[PDB]
RNA sequence: AUACAGUGAAACUGCGAAGCUCAUUAAAUCAGUUAUCGUUUAUUUGAUAGUUACAUGGUAUAACUGUGGUAA
RNA sequence: GAUGAUUCAUAAUAACUUUUCGAAUCGCAUGGCCUUGUGCUGGCGAUGGUUCAUUCAAAUUUCUGCCCUAUCAACUUUCGAUGGUAGGAUAGUGGCCUACCAUGGUUUCAACGGGUAACGGAGAGGGAGCCUGAGAAACGGCUACCACAUCCAAGGAAGGCAGCAGGCAAUUACCCAAUCCUAAUUCAGGGAGGUAGUAUAAAUAACGAUACAGGGCCCAUUCGGGUCUUGUAAUUGGAAUGAGUACAAUGUAAAUACCUUAACGAGGAACAAUUGGAGGGCAAGUCUGGUGCCAG
């Protein structure tokens, strides 16, 4: 039944409408703004103990 | 009823659309109760899809059994007791109910191999490992879903640390799990997943965090289409290329119709692809073409003929597109023997004439005399040499995976390639069949394994030349920055594992993990002189065994589970039963790769000697923070070595390994007599002792395998070439050399002794064969004990040999092989090695002459 | 209730578990009747056994505790 | 001693036995004594146990008992047919079975066979074997064989539904109370059992008053004849009660139902039964045939 609502998922247009120390883990989690993606263009990496910090490969 | 993000139903849409597979990782302890709702917008968004999901598991299911009749039960006295209405089925149940779902342990993920599932669950984060990563999302088709639940409390803490700070990682109070660890990061890296919680909210922490519905809807298909409708009248061509599923696959038919339609027996066709690309359908596709244009006698070859199951299916397929009906133009042969499991050995063709397919063993190739037609299914694992043998006058198909199954490396395939340079034809199948190409999952995948590292030639070394071993110094690699995911440590470890894959014969998946995640491991890189990323010139892996293990053993025995085990220190205590070398530590040389193309440069060497130098300790907290990483490479000298007393190394057998470690010290102290079935080589243990460390109990280990092998040279070691067997006797007399000591020492054979070994009327016989009143045959009974009394140096310095000489008496006396065999080894003319083999004889008898 | 003593899951013991559908068969079915000095008989009813002991053993285990295999 | 009758009952001697049994049990009460020790001696029941008899049954067994039959005259020894001896087995008698011995038994007074409104004995997927109990060759269980068929990760597991009930479509819901039955039993249970579920007598009306009209009806082919309180397509009054709308009690294991019983319940009594038949008549209407205005 597409229309309708089976199991607990309705779906109607492009939308679907579903029916449902952990949590404040959770909500940490579902609160965090910076991507992993971007979390690494700060970081630099030591080669050597003494060496430059290297960023991004040439 | 909750509105769900728009992010999710987009991603799904937007995979199905580009025919794209997409990871969701469900965190919380209701994570089960979301998959319904994840595979019924998987169907409605496009019917097309295949229904079949694959629950994959290590031990337990969570909350439910997936046998029918129990479930029913179960409800019916809950119906009965009243806790549950008559009809009541909450999402979940009817999710297993209906739907067609294959329950698979970890442990026998060989079985999914050939099968396709439109959606995966992988119940268990922790257990997962790489092989049963790459097994599993390979079977996935294009829009299908990937499930990952990660429903443990601290697999949710990892994920919550690592999340708020990249940096640090959460270490619960000796297996570290970094590729767990590095696995999540590489998630953040995915365009196609998404990590959500058990209430559907999507974590911001993955990395399709910006994905948009795609407007509603390729040129590989327009290129498939055509080709086919073009040749829909030519049969048997149309009806056999008509099964091709992608461009490559229908070009790789054709060319093999081609070479089948030559009709020269004098070609060889080389078909190289990715696992899951096709190479089995269109070679059973091909197969059947073969049978359709005429060849009678047709073979197929592989390591087992359990293997070529997909193989068989395809051809009979193929025989379906031609309009063969079984029972009537061809018969099918199973196996009778129980350990093939009933595989199809020989199908038997009766149409116009009688046309035979059959498997062969790869060692059978002398019955290959008639063969028109062999298919070489995975040559990869078959032996070069029984694969050389096997190119005879007559049509060879050879498939080959690159990267699938243990296969082998790259560069062998190179090698072999290169001996064809017998004319060659190659093809190549890039286009995977299940889902589109450049797949993200797929790229994620390979990324994540390093299983497509490819070398890469440095252009900056041929500027300022190849450096000199002297220059070269060994560093230490912190593993911790290794997995970090850092792009200096991807692109390093994109560097460290081509070398890794490039030189060895096999290697799994798993030794990835095995790398990371134990203790006992060490990485070692001999980087060129600093004067940019570093590129490694030789990478040494190293595990310590021994009495160090001890405590880890102890800690894991336990926890109730028995980690790894100790191959060295378990292999010397059957074979000798020395209490001594178990509790003597140890390091165990797991593996050591080098550049081929700067082979011969003595970098590998180099790289041993710098590591013997570091645990002798001529040089003399980085752990990650556990809830501004430390360097990557460490220099010798700023970490302190352990306590060692020996270097252990183990390999199968070959005469360059062999001149290679016999260079750098080593001595062999086992040689295992079965073959190994993949390589044909045998298992060698080789050790070297440390300066300052007692060095008696190797030279009385290396004495007695030296009488080991003399004896078994006729059992099983018959194979081997005379050079060989004298080499291998002479690295382990170097030991007795390493003691300056004559506490132990060969001792002279007795008048008593040679009298009880050799009646008076033989010492006759031998005397008159010097003489040349007598013939050969009559002396074969005494040269096996002369070859034992000179090998075990009873003699002593009255008879001495050349080489040839004692590969002559090796070979006859311990070997067994007969003189014109001996003749073809050393290219030496038979009459020639009769009159060596008297030359020996007769100072044979100058010295009993001496004796008496 | 200083052996337990009310009630009592589970388990061991004890007792009892003895309408339909097809075929068909002339005093071999069946009804009445005789005998059991030719028999078995739970149960009910009446009779009936003078020929370490201030209480023996696990030669004993369930239920129960706990560790696991298996798709079941 | 008993019976009609006994080697029957019963007693004794000599032995035999995989020699049986002759309370190592439980509840309630705490009396009588004294030799004060918790010393001796005790009341009411239950559960057990040997033998005999009785009872409930079961198994064999004596004799009698309405079809047509000869176009059914021989049947039985046809792997016992008829009898004796001995043994095996049964709970026992016995050709019930076995070894030896005799060659018999039924029948024209109908053996044997055939037909029958002789509904006027068998099994639980199919044959074979076995197990428990006082009672079974068990609608219970087990083994092998033969077929059917289900689940599975394809390594195995399990079933008797190869059933039942329907159509060519609702068999369900409430109980052990009433009569009976089983049990460590007054109390537990019983799809035994019980309860419910889905051609026949009435009504659609009865009784008055007023007003206004002169025709109403019957017979007869014909012409005509015969007889008198009739018609309304008029107005109007107060009484009667049933279907229904329903408060109760009684009822029943409870409940439906039955019986009884407050209040309301009629003029279009619209609180609106039908079925069938025979005749008319009408237009600025339609169609057809003609000898105007007609005929169909
Ligand atoms: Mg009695
Ligand atoms: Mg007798
Ligand atoms: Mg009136
Ligand atoms: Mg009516």
């Amino acid at each position: 039944a597409p229309m309708s609502d089976v199991g607990g998922v309705l779906m109607d247009k492009d939308a679907v409408y579903i029916d449902i120390e952990g949590e404040k883990l959770m909500t940490g989690l579902q609160s965090v703004e910076q991507s992993i993606a971007e979390k690494f263009d700060g970081v630099g990496l030591q080669l050597f103990s003494n060496g430059t910090e290297l960023h991004e490969v040439a | 009823k909750k509105a769900i993000d728009s992010r999710i139903p987009s991603l799904i849409r937007n995979g199905v659309q580009t025919k794209q597979r997409s990871i969701f990782v469900i965190v919380g302890d209701r994570a089960r109760n979301q998959l319904p709702n994840l595979h019924y917008l998987m169907m409605s968004a496009d019917l097309k899809m295949n229904k079949s999901v694959l629950w994959a598991y290590k031990k337990k299911l969570l909350g439910f059994t997936s046998h029918r009749k129990k479930r029913e039960n179960k409800i019916k006295k809950e119906i009965k007791r009243g806790t549950r209405e008559v009809n009541e089925m909450d999402p979940f149940e009817s999710f297993i109910s209906n739907q067609n779902i294959r329950y698979v342990y970890y442990k026998e993920s060989e079985k999914i191999l050939g099968n396709t599932y439109g959606m995966c669950i992988l119940q268990d984060f922790e257990a997962l490992t790489p092989n049963l990563l790459a097994r599993t999302i390979e079977t996935v088709e294009g829009g299908g879903i990937v499930v990952i639940l990660l429903k443990s409390m601290s697999s949710l803490k990892q994920l919550y640390t690592m999340t708020m700070d990249v940096h640090a990682r959460y270490r619960t109070e000796d297996v570290v799990a970094r590729f767990n660890e590095r696995f999540i990061l590489s998630l953040g890296s995915n365009p196609n997943c998404l990590v959500v919680d058990d209430e559907l909210n999507v974590l911001p922490l993955s990395g399709a965090k910006n994905v948009k519905p795609l407007p509603p809807k390729p040129p590989k298909q327009l290129e498939l289409q055509e080709l086919k409708e073009s040749l829909e009248d030519v049969q048997p061509a149309g009806s056999l290329v008509s099964l091709s599923k992608t461009v490559n696959q229908a070009h790789a038919i054709l060319s093999f119709i081609d070479a089948i339609s030559e009709k020269t027996l004098n070609f060889t066709v080389a078909l190289t692809a990715g696992r899951g690309r096709g190479k089995s359908a269109a070679l059973g596709i091909s197969i059947a073409a073969a049978v359709s244009h005429g060849y009678s006698n047709i073979f197929v070859t592989s390591p087992s003929p359990e293997n070529l199951k997909t193989l068989f299916e395809f051809i009979f397929k193929g025989f379906d597109a031609l309009g063969y009906q079984e029972h009537i133009d061809y018969d099918i042969i199973q196996s009778t023997n129980p350990d093939f499991n009933k595989a199809i050995v020989r199908v038997d063709i009766k149409r116009d004439h009688r046309q035979t397919i059959q498997y062969i063993v790869p060692q059978d190739h002398q019955v290959l005399g008639q063969a028109e037609l062999v298919v070489i299914d995975e040559a990869a694992a078959i032996p070069l040499p029984i694969v050389k043998n096997l190119l005879g006058p007559y049509l060879v198909f050879m498939a080959s995976t690159i990267n699938g199954y243990e296969g082998t490396g790259r560069s062998l395939s190179l090698k072999l390639i290169q001996q064809l340079r017998r004319q060659l034809r190659e093809i190549s199948l890039d286009e995977p069949i299940r889902y589109a190409p450049g797949d993200p999952i797929e790229k994620w995948l390979n990324k994540l394994l390093c299983l497509d590292v490819t070398l890469i030639k440095n252009p900056r070394f041929a500027t300022r030349g190849t450096p000199h071993p002297s220059q070269c110094n060994l560093f230490v690699v912190n593993r911790d920055t290794l997995f970090s995911y850092h792009p200096v440590s991807e692109n390093f470890l994109e560097k460290m594992m081509a070398l890794y894959v490039s030189s060895h014969y096999k290697n799994s998946p798993n030794d990835l993990q095995l790398m990371s995640d134990a203790p006992a491991h060490k990485l070692f890189v001999l980087l060129p002189p600093i004067d940019r990323i570093p590129d490694p010139l030789c990478v040494i892996q190293i595990a310590l065994e021994g009495e160090i293990s001890k405590e880890s053993v102890r800690n894991s025995l336990s926890r109730g589970q028995r980690a790894g085990g100790d191959l060295i220190p378990w292999l010397i205590s059957q074979q000798f039963q020395d209490e001594e070398f178990a509790s003597l530590s140890g390091a165990r040389i797991v593996r050591i790769a080098t550049n081929p193309e700067y082979a011969s440069m003595g970098y590998g060497s180099r790289a041993i000697e710098l590591l013997r130098d570091y645990f002798e300790g001529k040089f003399t907290d980085y752990s990650i923070k556990r809830v501004t990483l430390p360097p990557l490479l460490l220099k010798l000298s700023e970490q302190p070595p352990h306590y060692l007393h020996y270097l252990g190394v183990s390999y199968g057998l070959t005469q360059s390994l062999h001149k290679f470690w016999k260079n750098n010290s080593f001595v062999p102290v086992y040689l295992r007599q079965t073959a190994n079935d993949l390589t044909g080589e045998h298992t060698c243990v080789m050790l070297n002792v440390l300066e300052g460390r007692e060095s008696n109990w190797l030279v009385e280990f290396a004495k007695d395998f030296r009488k080991r092998f003399l004896s078994l040279l006729s059992y099983d070691f018959h194979k081997f070439t005379a050079v060989q067997a004298l080499s291998v006797i002479e690295s382990s007399k170097k030991a007795q050399d390493l003691s300056d000591d004559e506490k132990h020492d060969n001792k002279e054979l007795t008048r008593t002794h040679l009298d009880d070994i050799f009646s008076p009327f033989d010492l006759k016989r031998l005397d008159s064969y010097s003489n040349n009143l007598l013939d050969y045959h009559v002396i074969g009974d005494m040269i096996p004990m002369l070859a034992l009394l000179y090998f075990g140096d009873k003699m002593g310095d009255s008879v001495k040999l050349s080489s040839v000489q004692s590969a002559i008496l090796l070979a006859i006396g311990l070997q067994r092989k007969n003189i014109d065999t001996i003749a073809k080894e050393l290219n030496l003319p038979s009459n020639q090695t009769i009159a060596m083999f008297a030359k020996i004889m007769r100072k044979m008898s100058q010295y009993f002459r001496q004796l008496l």
